[PDB]
RNA sequence: AAGGGCACCACCAGGAGUGGAGCCUGCGGCUUAAUUUGACCAACACGGGAAACCUCACCCGGCCCGGACACGGACAGGAUUGACAGAUUGAUAGCUCUUUCUCGAUUCCGUGGGUGGUGGUGCAUGGCCGUUCUUAGUUGGUGGAGCGAUUUGUCUGGUUAAUUCCGAUAACGAACGAGACUCUGGCAUGCUAACUAGUUACGCGACCCCCGAGCGGUCGGCGUCCCCCAACUUCUUAGAGGGACAAGUGGCGUUCAGCCACCCGAGAUUGAGCAAUAACAGGUCUGUGAUGCCCUUAGAUGUCCGGGGCUGCACGCGCGCUACACUGACUGGCUCAGCGUGUGCCUACCCUACGCCGGCAGGCGCGGGUAACCCGUUGAACCCCAUUCGUGAUGGGGAUCGGGGAUUGCAAUUAUUCCCCAUGAACGAGGAAUUCCCAGUAAGUGCGGGUCAUAAGCUUGCGUUGAUUAAGUCCCUGCCCUUUGUACACACCGCC
């Protein structure tokens, strides 16, 4: 049909779409610990579902700030009313998200902690909540022009090859 | 800046209807993709809702290419008095079927 | 009535796509619907080669991006009306379904 | 920058006082000395501007002129 | 001096700055906040105008 | 294919499509005194040839070709 | 700013027509597929629209 | 400074070359109003940078605020907003002037304060990327040596692409990187399937035949999912699996790690992606609503419009294309591919079959395709087969230049591109130097994609034809390790 789009423009521009809708969420639930986002598209409707640290925040008053975005992303991604829904899902050991570590250890420099302390509280967090190996590094300039690069890695870490893919999450 | 009363008052009735309201971040849009038929182009959008914002009855956010402008309890109310509106009327953001 | 539909099954990866396939075909049989084997489309692949750099410094090194699309078509054939028989979409996050008449 | 020429000056609008085109005659007669420009979305409300040569109405009512 | 004609530095390694070198230098030791740490730290609408206009 | 590449293509296949029928409807022991002849001829008219192709890489106009390099 | 060449000059083509829909960018725009976004920004976003480095 | 090791971005043995010629393009210089700018192995067809406008950041002019918000003024007796005509201007910018209307609290003036910037700083930064380096190197636990930092492990040697292993051995047991891994290619007449791939068989045919072939030959002719009205997956597509391991034999070797040869096998080394500890004041603020600080902010370095420029030439350099010819050129005929694209949120722009008109570039009417359904059985080029040319700067070469006709675009001049007919320049295998490269490789050769309204001498891939030389070494060029010296430790761009 003229009216519709072919296959790979199709997969194409429903990539476009999680990737701006990962990246908007991205910006607004920074401060409340947002981790991913997953959607399952079907033609009678579209269910997406926000995995975040504290659900608690995610949702408003009563529920305001959840109906608060689905209606924003209808009114942008031009959606029907029905077609559109929003769940948020608590993310299980949170320690052993890369992002959600990531959103932490912003909140801690942005605080004020010391590198050495902030990293080293997140790095102990991470291995008890149970993990091979991780790693932290914060680069940028402290209290003067020159730069520094600090590393903080402790266990078992690989970076060659297919399994870094599934093994390692970067943030 | 300059607006005609219709269209300030076409754009705060939506942001009344629902909290929210987006709109593309380009000033030579010649039409806005919701209230197109009240004549108001994009750019008045901008403005308007940047001067709520300046005041404090808006919090402004940004995606890609996008505006993500959200009303607040602050703006809830300077909506009642701007148009005239009864201390029952709220957004469907703020309450739906209850 | 007599009714027969084209499922059409389009996914990124192929072990998503390969599980539909499979309890859709297990769902036909079970309901002795006569129905005709998974047959592959060509996979259409997506290439793309941009240059990793961000400036026009480096030695000219090229990033090449690839994306797949597998698609497949499943033939169901019913004596009767079909629709009302098969009423599960069973489907996954990752994979879309477009069910049209034989016919058409 | 040296920018050769001077500066423009924009123009500064007249501040006209009340408009005071039209008055009454014998206890009360309406007479205008502005003609009105007929369109429907015109108005009866607004008046053409007269010139020494020229009729203008004040929305874009077209412009009639007697050659 | 210190540059080409281009405008390139004949000497990287010569710090062009007072202030900072080429390596980082830590701050009274890496004490205090906002700085890096020390073996111390390691350890409805509708509705009413439908009213409104049904009179 | 080409032209040289068809004409490889054909003529295993006239060996191939020979001693595979010889095999299934006659005795192979007959089949066998025609493919040591065909192997001890010329051992492509029984077996195709495995090489085909090389990538090209983003640093050359071939598979393994660099392009000109200046140091002045 | 007068509506009558504030936006008169046709751009109905050309690489002025064309922006990166994330960044704005007018510069090594893909347009593939219907991508439509700057260079840089696709390799940022590369994984999340589903293009993975098989080899 | 010495000793070992490795490498076609080192050589050997060679191949194609570049450097010589014309032209395309990028740098420097010159000129200019501007000829915007970054970059000097790891800059110089690089910023996906093929710029007429935009792009644009540069030059010459001209509009607008899109200067939020707070406060003080003036104000429905008017804060203010637009505008016909003339002049004025490039402009049908009410920009300004004469002229009066119209707009109605939205503004305007002032004081603070925003904001934006392809403006500067990559020597303030993040991220990303390049290089050292894709070389093989790097680090814990326990134990030994030490008062100690530290050291051993991580090594004389053999071997490997590889601290890859074996072996000696105060070390043993590990971790990262290497490998392993994922994708791709080669084989499965083994399985699963397929009217959006087909293949065989059969039925209508159409033609060649009749010397008779007759179960004769060709058919990309029509049909057997036109669903009762054939089967099957070899060919094609793609899933699950298998297959290859130095596995077998012989030899060399501590007879270990491994090395060489051979049979059987599709394959006895297919190419990529990923890729350590760390460093490079390496490149990017001109990719970003990534960003500190500095500058500008109304006569704007913001933004828009008109024009020009980015192309400009006494000259130098780099990446390339075309050639110098007969192993050829021209003409005609025969004739074989595979990646892969294809109608759009903004966005106005698709791939094209068929028929007619023109000699060509093209134009017109009908369709098909959002795609294994249509272009398409991708009738590609080189090559192959015939004719002419005949060693002549010749029918080689097609630069420079004249006239004409078309398409795209609002706009083609400084020629956008294409086509036709004209002129016919250097160039007769290129000095010193210098690049890339080991099997479907080099190279010849075309075809897709990206850039695109118009476009490729570029780049990225694909396919066709397809070799010479080599199975080594440290001679040159670099890098790694060890030893060594050090007054260096901001580490030789050091210190003094
Ligand atoms: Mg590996
Ligand atoms: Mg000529």
């Amino acid at each position: 049909m003229a009216v519709q789009i072919s296959k790979k423009r199709k997969f194409v521009a429903d990539g476009i779409f999680k990737a701006e809708l990962n990246e908007f969420l991205t910006r607004e639930l920074a401060e409340d610990g947002y981790s991913g986002v997953e959607v399952r598209v079907t033609p009678t409707r579209t269910e997406i579902i926000i995995l975040a640290t504290r659900t608690q925040n995610v949702l408003g008053e009563k529920g305001r700030r959840i109906r608060e975005l689905t209606a924003v992303v209808q009114k942008r991604f031009g959606f029907p009313e029905g077609s559109v829904e929003l769940y948020a899902e608590k993310v299980a050991t949170r320690g052993l998200c890369a992002i959600a570590q990531a959103e932490s250890l912003r909140y801690k420099l942005l605080g004020g902690l010391a590198v050495r302390r902030a990293c080293y509280g997140v790095l102990r967090f991470i291995m008890e909540s149970g993990a091979k190996g991780c790693e932290v590094v914060v680069s940028g300039k402290l209290r003067g022009q020159r730069a520094k690069s600090m590393k903080f890695v402790d266990g078992l870490m690989i970076h060659s090859g297919d399994p870094v893919n599934y093994y390692v999450d970067t943030a | 800046m300059l607006m005609p009363k219709k269209n300030r008052i076409a754009i705060y009735e939506l942001l009344f209807k629902e909290g929210v309201m987006v709109a593309k971040k380009d000033v030579h849009m010649p039409k806005h993709p919701e209230l197109a038929d009240k004549n108001v182009p994009n750019l008045h959008v901008m403005k308007a809702m940047q001067s709520l914002k300046s005041r404090g009855y808006v919090k402004e956010q940004f995606a890609w290419r996008h505006f993500y402008w959200y009303l607040t309890n602050e703006g809830i109310q300077y909506l009642r008095d701007y148009l005239h509106l009864p201390p029952e009327i709220v957004p469907a953001t703020l309450r739906r079927s209850r | 009535a007599i009714h027969r539909i084209r499922i059409t099954l389009t996914s990124r990866n192929v072990k998503s796509l390969e599980k539909v396939c499979a309890d859709l075909i297990r769902g036909a049989k079970e309901k002795n619907l006569k129905v005709k084997g998974p047959v592959r489309m060509p996979t259409k692949t997506l290439r793309i080669t941009t240059r990793k750099t961000p400036c026009g410094e480096g030695s000219k090194t090229w990033d090449r991006f690839q994306m797949r699309i597998h698609k497949r078509l499943i033939d169901l054939h019913s004596p009767s009306e079909i629709v009302k028989q098969i009423t599960s979409i069973s489907i996954e996050p990752g994979v879309e379904v477009e069910v049209t008449i034989a016919d058409a | 920058y040296t920018t050769p020429k001077k500066n423009k000056h924009k123009r500064k609008k007249v501040k006209l006082a009340v408009l005071k085109y039209y008055k009454v005659d014998e206890n009360g007669k309406i007479s205008r000395l502005r003609r009105e420009c007929p369109s429907d979305e015109c108005g009866a409300g607004v008046f053409m501007a007269s010139h020494f040569d020229r009729h203008y109405c004040g929305k874009c009512c077209l412009t009639y002129c007697f050659n | 001096d210190g540059f080409d004609s281009r405008g390139k530095r004949e000497f990287d390694r010569h710090s062009g700055s007072d202030r900072s070198g080429l390596k980082h230098e830590d701050k009274r030791g890496g004490s205090g906040s906002h700085n890096w740490g020390t073996v111390k730290d390691e350890l409805t609408l509708d509705e009413w105008k439908a009213i409104q206009n049904k009179d | 294919g080409g032209h040289v590449a068809q004409i490889y293509a054909i003529r295993q296949s006239i060996s191939k499509a020979l001693v595979a029928y010889y095999q299934k409807y006659v005795d192979e022991a007959s089949k066998k005194e025609i493919k040591d002849i065909l192997i001890q001829y010329d051992r492509t008219l029984l077996v195709a040839d495995p090489r085909r192709c090389e990538s090209k890489k983003f640093g050359g106009p071939g598979a393994r070709a660099r392009y000109q390099k200046s140091y002045r | 700013g007068h509506q009558q060449l504030y936006w008169s000059h046709p751009r109905k083509f050309g690489q002025g027509s064309r922006s990166c829909r994330v960044c704005s960018n007018r510069h090594g725009l893909i347009r593939k597929y219907g991508l439509n976004m700057c260079r840089q920004c696709f390799r940022q976003y590369a994984k999340d629209i589903g293009f993975i480095k098989l080899d």
